[PDB]
């Protein structure tokens, strides 16, 4: 699973069987506990 | 696939069916993939 993205620490608690989080929109969010957010972005 | 899922509840009542929602998490996968069509349940009596 490739992307982009700004790793974190993540104060969400996963469990054994769980390796990937995603949040709404279906969109990866955690992966093993490691938070994805994606680096700064706007418009100018 | 043969997969088990399980969970464990506290429950005090003498005989009836526990009330309330709870979560079933995956406890095993199997990868063995046989034919299943019946199935038997396992009892564990007690002699003296
Ligand atoms: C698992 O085995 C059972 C045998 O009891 C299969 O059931 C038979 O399947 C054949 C087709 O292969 C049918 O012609 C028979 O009429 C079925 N008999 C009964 C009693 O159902 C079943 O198809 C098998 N399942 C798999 C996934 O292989």
């Amino acid at each position: 699973l490739t992307g982009t993205g700004v790793l974190t620490e993540s104060n969400k608690k996963f469990l054994p069987f769980q390796q990937f989080g995603r949040d709404i929109a279906d969109t990866t969010d955690a992966v093993r506990i490691l938070d994805i957010t994606p680096c700064s972005f706007g418009g100018v | 696939y043969f997969k088990i899922y399980s969970k464990h509840t506290p429950i005090n009542l003498v005989r009836d069916l526990p009330q309330g929602f709870s979560a079933l998490e995956p406890l095993v996968d199997l990868p063995i993939g046989i034919n299943i069509t019946r199935f038997q349940t396992l009892l564990a009596l007690h002699r003296s």
